[PDB]
Formats: C-alpha cells, structure tokens, sequence
C-alpha cells in the first residue's frame, strides 16, 4: 500500500491492522521473512520495521497508467542529459 | 553581538533573559563542498600557466 | 549450457555477399545458410559459412522448401579440406525472427543437438551490432501446456583471428577516430550508451501503449519485471550518500591537482633549456 | 558609531547637536534604524518578553508597539514572542553539483589535449 519511499512502520500499526497483540508482531514478521515472502530488517528498541522488497503481484489496465506517466517523465531526463552533454564538449571531439 | 550574528560572523545564539551566550558547534569541514572550490581555483591556475 | 559466442568477420561478408547474389535470382525477401565452428568450454567460436537454397511463399505461414541433399554433401566436401570446423548452426537476414523458425530448427537440429540460431542484420540504421543469438528451451508454466518451446537469448559479439584482422585493417584507410584517449574514452562511449538506453525505453513505451489499447494479450511476466524494475531504484537524496559522495570526490580531486603541477614544472624546465639553447647560439653569426 | 551596531551612543548623540535642530535628516536616521533593527531582531535569538521587546526599541509603551508587530508577523503568546524558525532549506543538494561538477569537469578536459 505505502509508497516506495516512506515504507517504514511501527509495530502498533501492524497490531492494529492485523488485530494481534503488540508481543507477536516480532515472531509474525520473522515468519515472514523466512519464507522469502518480503525482505528487510528490523528494530526492536525503536519498535520499527524496514521493508525493502516485496513479491509482485498482478495489476490491472488503471494501474499500468502510471507506469507509463513514470516512465514518460523518466525518459525526458535522459534526453535533456544527452543534449547536454552533446552540445557541451563538442569541440573534444566533434 | 547581533550585528555580528548578522552578517554570519558567528552562528552563536543568546538568551537575552538570562544573558549567557551560547555557541553553536560546526566542524567536520572536509564532507563540505568548499574543499573542492579551493582545488578547482587553482587547478585552473596550473592549467592556465 | 553456452555462455557466449564469439563471431568472425569473414562470415559478415560472406552473408552480404550472398544477399547481394541472391538478389539477382529472384525476389525472395530471405536467405538462410549454415554456420561452421567450434567449441571451448562454454563458449562458442564461428568462423565460416556456405549458403544453401531455400523458398518460401506468402501465401501462408506453412508453405516452405529447404533442400536436403545440398547441404548433406556440401558438408562433405567441406569436411573433405578441413577436417576442423564441424556444422553448429544456421543462419538467416531477416528484420525480426519470423514465426516459421521454430519449426524450421526442428529439421536441422538432427545434425547438431546444441545448434544455436544467428540474425545478421544486413542493413544497419542503428548503433547496436548486427548480430543475435538464440538458443531453444522448453519452458514450463501453470496452464495451457506441459512445456512451451522457445527461443531465449544467448549473448553475441565479434572477434578477429591474428591475420583476418590485419586484412581487415588494410581495408579500413578511409576512417579513424582523431586520439584514442580521454576524448575517445568519452565520445566513443558516454553518449552512444546514453543514446541506447533512450531507444530502449522508447521501445517499452511503444509496448505500453499497445497494452493499454489494441491487441493487449496481457502477459503478468512482463508487469512483476516491470515492478522489479521500478522497485530498484535508489533514493539519492539520502544524507548518508550525501556525505560520502563528498567524502570520495573531495579525495580524488587532489590527485589530479599533483599531477597538473608536476606538469607544469616539468614544461618549465623545458623552456628554459630551449631559450638557452638558444641564446648561446645565435651569437655564432656575429 | 553607526557602521556597527553601537546604537545607543547614536540616540544620544541625537539629542546633541552644537550647529541646530538637524531633525530633518535625524528623523529619516531614526525611521531608518527602527526598522534595522526589527530586521535584525528576527534571527538574534529565539524568545522576547513585550516589556523588554518594547523598552529595547527606543519607543515606549503606545499602540505603535501593537502596530510595528502588526506591520511584520510578531505573533504573541504569554508574554511570550515566538521565533521564526527555518534556517534548513538548503542543505542535502546535489542535483545542482551534480549538473555543475558535470561541466566544471568538461571544462577541464576541453583545453587539456587541444592544441590552444
């Protein structure tokens, strides 16, 4: 659900959403783990976890749009860098 | 002490109620990008000459 | 099972040779030949090729004719002058692999189990290389079929054998690039690989939006690579990289200035001795 | 005294001139170091009492006091000044460097195998 920035959180949260107690959290998300399910690590005196990767899942046509806006907006980055770089040694080797 | 607060001689703030003035601390210089401005100045000397 | 394949020029001649002669036969839009080479380890090495005759109509996606017996004693006679290269593959010049060529692999592969398919480009508008490799696998997955059979990718690139490539430099008067060197170190590189990875991208586009709309058979394999990808990237505003970017840069500037100076020193030193080279000189001629 | 912030000595010398009045260009003094000083009060340090903010501006108790913060932010709590606090912008930038280095570098290879 979180953005792939921003994808820390607290044990609470999970107690919350998960409606279990705050002391199985830890053996909860271990169990996770071993399994290769979502990869990360962990912070008890913090009471914070931090995912990094998790499996893909499958996705519908409104949600590739914003793959292709992504990839528009990034793409336009390397054009202007090329016709940067091209222009500002141009006398090195024209 | 405020004049010269002003114009960034130093960065030391005061408690104008109790009247002690106390100092920031800023050191570890190297991580900062003025190093590299001091070799570029005179990088492009040594180019030049 | 191969990691890699290694192509000679003569080949690349060769095939642009016979499209040429081809050409005048008839006006077939492909050609197809075999391909002679050799083993080490997991590599592989071409070196050599014949043409063999081959047609297929239009009319539909079942109606070719390659020749057997061609081949069959072509390969004798080769054999026959040197005993070393034994057949490894096939070729053909199409654009894009066309939907035939499973099938037609079918019929070689009784006379090389490894053999392995090569597209040559033969008209080039683009910076990549002209060549491609294929190798056949099976391929299981959940439904619609035990096994699919499938081309997958094998990675390619030419080489040169000690006396090929001085003829091939002999040949080569009419260009070179000015300095190898930092400027080549650059321009031969930085900006072709930036204008790759803008043409790679261009070409996800291009199947984006033929998925959004269209034919869209929507494939998942391609969407979870695609949210690997996107997962991958780095977050650069972090102030820890921060930090160390600065701590190496801020190092390997002072190298450069060392070397600058020794630079200029010696230069110095070289004037000098010129003017008093000189000045001891000219007072010869009164 | 005014080059640096020795101010109190000026507002005495203001009442002391041997050659005249001189209000008339005292007065565009006095206007002009009122609102230097609320400049340079916004970043000297974090709390003011009023009574104190009010006496070490040379004005006294009237509305003008009530009007100067007005004039500014100046927000009041408890006998209380709050300070206007960034001062954290800036830091943690590279993209700039990053474009800039980028050429600074170009530049350093442009006229070092050229012939100049």
């Amino acid at each position: 659900t979180r953005p792939a920035n921003h994808r820390q959180l607290t044990f609470e949260e999970i107690a919350k959403s998960a409606k279990i107690t705050v002391n199985e959290v830890e053996l909860l998300v271990m169990k996770a783990l071993s399994v290769g399910l979502v990869k990360g690590s962990i912070d008890e005196v913090d009471k914070r976890v931090h995912m990094t990767w998790v499996q893909p899942r499958v996705l519908d046509l409104q949600q590739i749009k914003g793959m292709k806006d992504r990839l528009e907006f990034w793409c336009t980055d390397v054009k202007s860098m090329e016709m940067l770089v091209e222009h500002q040694a141009h006398d090195i080797l024209t | 002490v405020a004049k010269a607060i002003r114009d960034g001689v130093i960065e030391a703030s005061i408690n104008h109620e109790k009247g002690y003035v106390q100092s920031k601390e800023m050191i570890d210089i190297y991580s900062t990008r003025e190093p590299q401005l001091a070799f570029h100045q005179r990088i492009s000397f040594c180019l030049d000459i | 099972a191969v990691q890699k394949v290694v192509v000679h020029p003569l080949v690349l001649l060769s095939v642009v040779d016979h499209f040429n002669r081809i050409g005048k036969v008839g006006n077939q839009k492909r050609v197809v030949g075999v391909l002679l080479g050799s083993w080490q380890k997991k590599v592989l090495d071409v070196s050599n090729s014949f043409a063999v005759p081959f047609d297929e109509d239009d009319k539909d996606d079942s109606v070719w004719f390659l020749d057997h017996d061609y081949l069959e004693n072509m390969y004798g006679m080769f054999k026959k002058v040197n005993a070393r290269e034994r057949i490894v593959g096939w070729y053909h010049t199409g654009p894009k692999l066309h939907k035939n060529d499973i099938a037609i692999n079918e019929l070689m592969k009784r006379y090389c189990p490894n053999s392995v398919l090569v597209i040559i480009d033969v008209k080039p508008k683009d910076l990549g290389l002209p060549t491609e490799a294929y190798i056949s696998v099976e391929e299981v997955h959940d439904d619609g079929t035990p096994t699919s059979k499938t081309f997958e990718h094998v990675t390619s690139e030419i080489g040169a054998e000690e006396a090929e490539e001085v003829g091939v430099e002999h040949l080569l008067r009419d260009i070179k690039d000015t300095t190898v060197g930092t400027l080549s170190q650059r321009i031969t590189n930085q900006v072709h690989g930036l204008k790759g990875l803008n043409s790679k991208l261009l070409d996800i586009r291009s199947y984006l939006e033929k998925v959004a709309t269209g034919k869209l058979p929507i494939n998942h394999q391609i969407i979870y690579q695609l949210q690997d990808v996107f997962n991958l990237l780095p977050d650069v505003s972090l102030q820890e990289f921060v930090k160390a970017f600065y701590l190496k840069t801020n190092d390997q500037m002072v190298v450069v200035y060392l070397a600058s100076l020794i630079r200029s020193v010696v230069a110095l030193h070289n004037l000098i001795n010129n003017k008093i080279a000189n000045r001891d000189a000219e007072k010869k001629e009164g | 005294y005014l080059m640096e912030g020795s101010y109190n000595k000026v507002f005495l010398a203001k009442g002391n001139i041997p050659a005249e009045s001189y209000t008339f260009f005292i007065d565009i003094l006095l206007d002009t170091i009122r609102d230097e000083i609320a400049g340079c009060i916004e970043k000297a340090y974090e709390k003011i009492l009023f009574t104190e903010a009010t006496r070490i501006l040379f004005f006294n108790t009237p509305k003008k006091m009530t009007d100067y913060a007005k004039k500014r932010g100046w927000v009041l709590g408890p006998n209380n000044y709050y300070s206007f606090a960034s001062q954290q912008q800036k830091p943690e930038d590279t993209t700039i460097p990053s474009t800039e280095l980028a050429k600074q570098v170009i530049e350093y290879a442009r006229q070092l195998e050229m012939i100049v």
